[PDB]
């Protein structure tokens, strides 16, 4: 009932306050590389922004009105989709390169995965030509969480879903309207950002390929919430 | 399950 | 090029216009794997080649060099022939019409493994569509829509943004509020997302489905399929 | 080449 009261600046005020932090990787320019040791920093990194992106989603208006069951489903769909496009915007600023840590920012040249990494450039890019805001982005972020898992007894749940779906809609809306938009500038504004999520979908789903493959070729260990998280796609 | 764990607690 | 000159009513009927027909399938109830996607794959075969012919008749598709045309067909096509299948199942709840004389429940996709959870996902985007009435006119703009984004990664950016117009017009001419327009926007293309999911599960079946041979792919789906692959 | 190619001309 928490979430359909708030107002639109309450909404991003709260999702913005939401935001879990930047974590550092434990890479080491002194440090050789192969394709073993990155894909397991990345892991590393991925498993403890876990931690964090559980308790970001409890923060997430409407997100505990739903049953445990529900928000499990939620996360285990969502969850790269989610470490993703955190990846995307705090790389918007570096062109061409990932920024995966501040301590970790790698370019295309030091890969393979290499078309994962390109299409991860390429949204980092529309992000930026776009100038996405950071209240568009936790609302972006959001609705990926409620969205992606909700058309996979009682529910009731799923249409509770849609409502706070519609509220973070105005939100956005209303993010844009401020900004100075048109009308016609704030429906094309909102399709591009929209569109972006199918795009971010798609390289999730890409992903879990490639890290199903990486776990049964036994290369470097997944931890034992990542290993959980990547069953519930396979 | 981990997941389930974490929510709850 | 042609297409940013458009109207919005008339980019609304050069999509009707450019409309693939709905294809039978071959005249008994398939139940097992071999027989079920024998008759899927003959199927999307023959649905391919409309799809390819349509594709040309979607404005702003044609501007493109061929390379590039290639290239959103191949990304696309799975998530187009879904959509598609979706659309002209919205009046037959908890069932999939792939063809007005093939429609199939859950229960024979139970059979051939790691069918039934893209079947249920396609029945709930199905009774989702159903729910919202989606309407034909907004159907052909996301087609569209799902044709130009699917693999765009600015004349791709400024049709899909006339598309988005004429979405927006349609909602319009609805009689729906300013706020049930952006609304129902927003939900109409939330939906695309899991579409993509759909196609991209469903392209990981057909390559299994390929590697095991048991159902001879057509030559035009194996290059489809490994375009992904 | 590519069946497509072919078939998305003439
Ligand atoms: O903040 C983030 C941290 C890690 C990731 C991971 C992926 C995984 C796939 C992938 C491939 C190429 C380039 C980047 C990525 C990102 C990732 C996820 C899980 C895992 O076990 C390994 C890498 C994405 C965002
Ligand atoms: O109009 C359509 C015709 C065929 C399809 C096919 C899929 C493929 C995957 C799949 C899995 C479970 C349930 C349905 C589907 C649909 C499909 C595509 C190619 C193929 O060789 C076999 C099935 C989708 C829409």
């Amino acid at each position: 009932s928490l979430a359909l009261s708030l107002t639109a600046d309450q909404m991003v005020s709260a999702l913005l306050d939401a935001e879990p932090p930047i974590l550092y990787s434990e890479y080491d320019p002194t440090r050789p590389f192969s394709e073993a040791s990155m894909m397991g920093l990345l892991t590393n990194l991925a498993d403890r922004e876990l931690v964090h992106m559980i308790n970001w989603a409890k923060r997430v208006p409407g997100f505990v009105d739903l049953t445990l069951h529900d928000q499990v489903h939620l996360l285990e769909c969502a969850w790269l989709e989610i470490l993703m496009i955190g990846l995307v915007w705090r790389s918007m600023e570096h062109p061409g390169k990932l920024l995966f840590a501040p301590n970790l920012l790698l370019d295309r040249n030091q890969g393979k995965m290499v078309e994962i990494f390109d299409m991860l450039l390429a949204t980092s890019s529309r992000f930026r030509m776009m100038n996405l805001q950071g209240e568009e982005f936790v609302c972006l972020k959001s609705i990926i969480l409620l969205n992606s898992g909700v058309y996979t007894k009682s529910l009731e749940e799923k249409d509770h879903i849609h409502r706070v779906l519609d509220k973070i809609t105005d939100t956005l809306i209303h993010l844009m309207a401020k900004a100075g938009l048109t009308l016609q500038q704030q429906h094309q504004r909102l399709a591009q950002l929209l569109l972006i999520l199918s795009h971010i979908r798609h390289m999730s789903n890409k992903g879990m390929e490639h890290l199903y493959s990486m776990k049964c070729k036994n290369v470097v260990p997944l931890s034992d919430l990542l290993l959980e998280m990547l069953d519930a796609h396979r | 399950k981990i997941l389930h764990r974490l929510l709850q607690d």
